[PDB]
């Protein structure tokens, strides 16, 4: 977590719908977006942190 | 000399302009577009905004 | 493995998007025809 690490995702499409229909995920929680909504929305720059 | 007449002739202009402006202050929501607001957050969470 | 939940292990992922400029990613959608001249509903790269 000190160290945490960054990957940028871009020149994709993505498809959040998998995300969250998994069950597996134990707390999915979004703030200043809708999960159900993530599907159509664009985004001109993604970050995953892990 | 058409001072007076002219001033009225912007007041109201102006009223308007800043009336228009408005529009695209957020006064605390997430945005100022309400179409943004509708398509990011569900009906429920987007009600507050 | 014998912690409690409390201290059991977690992986997190944080997705941060950033909405403004070109959409380097968008979801999974497809693209319709455009019409010229007409009063339609129309979503461009995600403005609506």
């Amino acid at each position: 977590v000190y160290a945490w690490n960054r990957k940028r995702i871009s020149n994709c499409v993505a498809d959040y719908s998998v995300l969250y229909n998994s069950a597996s995920f134990s707390t999915f929680k979004c703030y200043g977006v809708s999960p159900t909504k993530l599907n159509d929305l664009c985004f001109t720059n993604v970050y995953a942190d892990s | 000399a058409l001072g007076k007449l002219q001033d009225v002739v912007n007041q109201n202009a102006q009223a308007l302009n800043t009336l228009v402006k408005q529009l695209s202050s957020n006064f605390g929501a997430i945005s100022s577009v309400l179409n943004d607001i509708l398509s990011r957050l569900d009906p429920p969470e987007a009600e507050v905004q | 493995p014998t912690y409690g939940v409390g201290y059991q292990p977690y992986r997190v992922v944080v997705l941060s998007f950033e909405l403004l400029a070109p959409a380097t990613v968008c979801g999974p959608k497809k693209s319709t025809n455009l019409v010229k001249n007409k009063c339609v509903n129309f979503n461009f790269n995600g403005l609506t």
